[PDB]
């Protein structure tokens, strides 16, 4: 998931927007 | 904006910045 991708790989701020309420 | 390497609490900080008052869910894997 995102927690994992952001740490083991990289992620974008736009991908993080998917976790906002 | 640039790509991010974010582990632990640093990811929580990023979500807070991105989502602001909308709030967010922090949902790691089991
Ligand atoms: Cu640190």
């Amino acid at each position: 998931g995102i927690v994992e991708q952001c740490c083991a790989s990289v992620c974008s701020l736009y991908q993080l927007e998917n976790y906002c309420n | 904006f640039v790509n991010q390497h974010l582990c632990g609490s640093h990811l929580v900080e990023a979500l807070y910045l991105v989502c602001g008052e909308r709030g967010f869910f922090y949902t790691p894997k089991a």
